[PDB]
């Protein structure tokens, strides 16, 4: 019951950087893949973990066309029930698959790091497949609960099938959203800083090498947070201004509504620079 | 040496239950499969069980499944066969057999002595007619087998056995595969035949080579053996 | 499709297999160490602190290391240095008290020479092990090191040694960008080398692991 | 010795003159009118999967149904080459073995490496394991190539310039082989199982007779050490693979160089050299990860098996010439037909 | 040394006396052994599928 809020600005702003994602985040995707299923014979666990994280993002932007097209037409969504719905849930399967793969191959690296002798850094590759599948069950028993809700709304015509509504309630929805920013957040901020503590206390900070993989996972980290920082601070903004104000009288929620769109357009930006932050900048890539 | 020593058996109420044991000595008992195969008093021999190596792998007839079970020990090197609701069908005596399974391996090599179990009170057929009979030795006898299915496998293997028992001892491995002879056996034995007709033929035949022969399938797993030949004289 | 017996000889396969992907990871686990000497250079006191090839098995932190000693191999070299490919380190042992014998130096820095910049371990790093600190002390107070060194200019103090020791030793390895050496001064009684020893093969491990994350 | 300094030489110019008497033609010119074998295509077949370390050795059986391998992570496992079945794994008391051999029988296999010692595995055994029947010692080097000749007999050649037969029972060299100059590293047994060539590191082949034990003819014109070698089906010529990027087929009878087998192309090494059932296929496994099958009657790369990702460091074809196996250091066992 | 020269002259005295045949007749007996062997050889001519072992 609330502030869908098809405003004109998001319409006008908002078709450009998505076409630039799809234009940018499409082609280092699609050399990974091809680089992962055929040049590429020597396959490790983290290699495995790499290319799930591959798999996920390039399922996101195969699927961003269909949000595309949404966006174009002054937000006039044509298709029916089963396709927004099949898309909404492939977003926010993708986007949590993404993170959870993220988090995992940050934990690695922090095993391969500070316990170099401990046997989960020699899992064979059977192990890591089962894994792999392992989280995507998490993700998709997390993300189905979208499909259920086959529904959206008919105040535009029937067009406005979207999934992050501002009206009252915390339900499973949204509260995956929070949680994904504070535990895998979490999580890579203690396995990066642990790693970089370890890595200089003993003096392997010598050469380039361990230098570049320092401010590699730096970046890393930087990259995360600066995606998936704007959208979370809006969305606990408009739950402060829900617990203050309320959904009433729903004309309040333009700026905040509109931030969360494009917050949510910024979101993508990690899918799009996924290759050149984790697969491009590898030096046996 | 390699032995089987077994025990277990004795008088037993119907529809009770008792426990047969297997200990092997001798051979590397974990690399064996073992079967448990029964015999009644004067009705030829009798497949029941199978435990694969690893027991990965567990088989029973049709006249004992559900109702029996059977279970390894490999760090004791003990054969267990649990074996409840016994009727008076049941009597006999069991034998352990070891049978390891590779390209050119020969299964069923060692049988053990055999217990004897009293109850107080699709299926290839294997037939060999001819029961018993009489020759004089020195002369060259030969023991026909028939198959209500053809044998001879894509492999290129026919899987048949054959296996004598003298009296009063257990059953021992002559041939296998229809072709082979087995390790230990004088060379006057000799398989030989094609799908559906298969002949044992003995050239010499000299003492201690009256018993009863039995022929053997292998290549679907209810395994059947032949009612059984007797050399008399 | 397949009979009774070839399934069942299957199965011993998948066995056998799992037999052979156990044994494996086990030693996946295990620190592979190729010791290395010009001969008597205290290969046998550093084997004692912790025919053909000799291998020596001791564990330390929940660490098993195992050193393969090729002292006994009088072949050639070449025709099968090939199999010690893919140990984690080589344990070369240099005597400091050989500089002014019968050249010795200049043999164990020949071979130094030969094994580090090998076309099979580009990247296997080299743990230098240069043993007999007290009796160097005794003979660099007495004779000095230009008899080894004819170039030198520098006092003939024990503060000298890895400064024109253990320099030399290491401008022997010319891929530097690949590899490390870690210098270590020994004795007969020090217990410190395991130590040494264990931290050099956690450097080494650790990039490892990394190189195989890419990245790195 | 001052004649050491000339009549050993002397001799030595009196034999090539001999060779000199006798090369009136060259292979080539022989058969120049012969049809070219024309392009050889084979497709990996089977791959064999187990290994965790570079495979070193393989040898078929005489059945040309299994096949033995030798890895340096200390196991030698028996392979069923029609279904891939692992029909035994064998757990090596040294994991640094460089050479394997299976027994014509079929009841023993034999290996050996930086250890210096011959094992001997008995296969038939009442207890159903594999156990190590004999272990012979005596080497003083690397054992770089073993065959047996029966059940009781086997040549080994090893890192310390000489050869030995030893019968196994005993346990002690029946027959002790000097020359070589340098390490032997591999040998070949004649069809006959009457002589047998051993190639070493001097850039030599010799032929010894097994009987006597001695030296019966000596082959030269390798530029470098000679890594492998094998008979002819006919057994009155060989072939040897060497470190100079070139093959060379040797005659027996006429006591000279037949053939040279090489490409511009090509400037690794050949690891292991075996010939087809009718000889006229060579088959090379070379450094740079491939294998060549060379016309051995025209000098002329007949085809390329290039599939392996390491270098193949053995090589083999059954006894009825339907298969030929290559393994490499990448750990996989590859069938070719 | 001295009987290391002898045995290597013993041994090239005892090499150099063996009967060579010519060139040309034993390449004819070698390209006669694969002529003769040649529809022996499945690896030379092709076999057909239905009776490859590793077919697959
Ligand atoms: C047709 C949906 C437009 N809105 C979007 C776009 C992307 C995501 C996403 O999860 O990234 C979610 C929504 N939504 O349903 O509110």
């Amino acid at each position: 019951n609330c502030c869908v809020f098809r405003d004109d600005f998001i319409a006008k702003v908002l078709p450009p950087v998505l076409g630039l994602e799809f234009i940018f985040g499409l082609l280092g995707n699609g050399l990974a893949l091809w680089i992962f299923c055929f040049h590429l014979k020597s396959w490790k666990s983290s290699r495995i973990f790499l290319f799930n994280l591959a798999v996920a993002d390039f399922l996101l932007i195969i699927c961003l066309p269909f949000v595309m097209d949404y966006y174009v037409r002054r937000s006039d969504w044509k298709f029916g029930d089963i396709p927004c719905r099949l898309v909404l849930f492939m977003f926010a399967m993708n986007r949590q698959g993404s993170i959870i793969f993220l988090t995992v191959v940050a934990v690695d690296r922090y095993f391969r790091v500070v316990h170099p002798h401990h046997a989960l850094n020699k899992i064979s590759n059977w192990t890591a497949a089962i894994i792999s599948c392992l989280l995507w069950g998490i993700t998709v028993g997390l993300t189905v609960h979208l499909l259920k809700k086959k529904l959206l709304i008919q105040n535009g015509t029937a067009n406005v099938c979207i999934s992050f509504s501002i009206c009252h309630t915390f339900r499973w929805h949204e509260a995956m959203f929070l949680l994904e920013f504070f535990l895998p957040l979490g999580i890579i901020l203690f396995c990066s800083a642990r790693i970089i503590w370890s890595l200089r206390q003993r003096q392997m900070d010598r050469h380039a090498k361990i230098k570049r993989a320092i401010t590699f996972i730096m970046v890393v980290a930087i990259v995360f947070v600066i995606c998936f920082l704007p959208s979370v601070v809006v969305r606990i903004h408009i739950f402060w201004l829900l617990h203050t104000s309320g959904t009433q009288n729903c004309e309040v929620y333009r700026s905040v509504d509109l931030a969360f769109f494009i917050t949510l357009s910024f979101t993508y930006m990690n899918s799009m620079l996924d290759p050149v932050v984790y697969y491009f900048s590898s030096p046996s890539f | 040496d390699v032995q089987l020593v077994e025990s277990g058996g004795g008088l037993v109420q119907p529809g009770g239950s008792r426990k047969l044991s297997c200990s092997a000595s001798g051979f590397a008992f974990s690399s064996f499969g073992m079967h448990w195969v029964r015999q009644a008093p004067e009705k030829g021999l009798e497949w029941v069980a199978y435990i694969s190596s690893g027991s990965g792998t567990i088989y029973y007839a049709d006249t004992v499944k559900g109702r029996f079970t059977i279970s390894r020990d490999d760090p004791k090197n003990t054969l267990f066969l649990q074996m409840t609701s016994l009727r008076s069908e049941d009597t006999a005596m069991y034998y352990c057999v070891r049978s390891i399974y590779y390209y050119g391996s020969s299964p069923f090599d060692f049988w053990g002595q055999g217990t004897t179990l009293t109850v107080s009170s699709s299926d290839i057929v294997m037939t060999q007619a001819t029961s018993s009979v009489p020759v004089t030795p020195g002369e060259s006898v030969s023991i026909s087998c028939r198959s209500s299915k053809s044998l001879l496998h894509s492999n290129g293997n026919t899987y048949l056995y054959w296996f004598l028992q003298r009296p009063g001892q257990s059953p021992q491995l002559l041939i296998y595969r229809m072709s082979n002879l087995a390790s230990g056996v004088p060379d006057r034995f000799s398989g030989s035949g094609s799908g559906t007709a298969f002949t044992l033929t003995i050239s010499r035949l000299e003492a201690e080579d009256v018993g009863v022969y039995y022929c053997m399938q292998h290549l679907e797993y209810p395994l059947t053996f032949g009612a059984g030949t007797k050399l008399e004289l | 499709t397949l009979s009774a017996e070839d399934k069942a000889a299957v199965e011993r396969s998948k066995m056998i297999d799992r037999n052979l992907r156990e044994d494996g990871e086990k030693a996946a686990r295990e620190v592979k160490l190729l010791l290395l000497g010009a001969g008597e250079s205290g290969k046998s006191t550093i084997v004692k602190q912790m025919t053909g090839i000799v291998e020596t098995h001791f564990t330390f932190k929940d660490l098993h290391f195992k050193m393969f000693d090729v002292g006994a191999q009088r072949s050639e070299r070449k025709k099968w240095i090939h199999c010690f490919e893919g140990v984690t380190a080589i344990i070369f042992c240099v005597a400091l008290s050989d500089y002014d014998l019968v050249n010795r130096m200049h043999e164990s820095m020949k071979l130094f020479d030969s094994i580090c910049n090998n076309k099979w371990f580009t990247d296997t790093s080299i743990i230098l092990f240069l043993n007999k600190k007290d009796l160097f002390e005794e003979k660099i107070k007495k004779s000095p090191l230009t008899i080894c060194y004819p170039e030198y200019a520098g006092s003939n103090t024990y503060e000298e040694a890895a400064a024109y020791i253990q320099c030399q030793f290491e401008d022997l390895n010319k891929r530097k960008d690949t590899k490390e050496i870690y210098t270590h001064f020994t004795c007969s009684t020090d217990t410190k080398n395991v130590q040494f020893v264990f931290d050099a093969v956690t450097d080494v491990i650790i990039k490892n692991n990394l190189k195989d994350c890419g990245l790195f | 010795l001052d004649q050491l300094r000339q009549e050993a030489e002397q001799l030595k110019n009196q034999i090539r003159d001999a060779r000199k008497a006798c090369a009136d033609a060259t292979l080539s010119q022989i058969t120049n009118n012969i049809d070219p074998v024309g392009r050889i295509q084979m497709r990996t077949r089977r791959t064999l999967r187990g290994h965790l370390a570079k495979i070193y050795a393989m040898h078929w059986g005489t059945d040309s149904r299994l096949l033995v391998s030798a890895s340096q992570d200390g196991k030698l496992i028996i392979w069923d080459s029609y279904t891939t079945n692992k029909v035994h794994a064998i757990p090596l008391r040294s994991s640094w073995v460089m050479t394997c051999a299976y027994a014509p029988s079929g009841n023993y296999v034999a290996c050996g490496g930086l250890d210096n010692i011959c094992s001997i595995y008995n296969l038939k055994t009442r207890e159903g394991n594999v156990r190590v029947s004999r272990e012979l010692a005596g080497h003083t080097g690397y054992l770089s190539c073993c065959r047996f000749l029966d059940d009781n007999q086997i040549v080994t050649s090893s890192g310390d310039t000489t050869c030995a037969l030893w019968d196994i029972e005993t346990g002690q060299q029946t027959t002790t082989f000097t020359g070589h100059t340098g390490d032997v590293m591999s040998l070949s047994l004649a069809p006959d199982t009457r002589l047998f060539v051993s190639g070493a590191c001097d850039a030599s082949a010799k032929l010894w007779d097994v009987r006597e034990g001695m030296c019966r003819q000596t082959f030269t014109g390798h530029e470098s050490d000679i890594n492998a070698i094998c008979f002819f089906p006919n057994g009155n010529a060989f072939a040897t693979g060497s470190d100079d990027a070139t093959c060379r087929l040797f005659d027996l009878r006429a006591d000279q160089e037949l053939m040279t087998y090489s490409h511009d192309n090509i400037i690794c090494g050949i690891t292991s050299v075996s010939f087809s059932k009718s000889g006229r296929l060579l088959l090379a496994g070379y450094d740079d990860f491939n294998c060549n099958v060379w016309d051995a009657l025209k000098a002329d790369r007949a085809g390329v098996l290039a599939g392996h990702d390491n270098r193949v460091s053995c090589l083999g074809v059954t006894d009825d010439g339907m298969a030929v196996a290559t393994g490499s250091w990448d750990s996989f066992l590859k069938i070719w037909n | 040394s001295i009987a290391q020269a002898r045995k290597l002259v013993e041994q090239l005295k005892m090499e150099a006396n063996i009967d060579r045949i010519k060139v040309s007749k034993a390449a004819a007996d070698l390209m006669a052994y694969c002529e003769a062997h040649a529809k022996e050889d499945p690896l030379l001519t092709p076999v057909p599928a239905s009776e490859n072992p590793f077919r697959e």
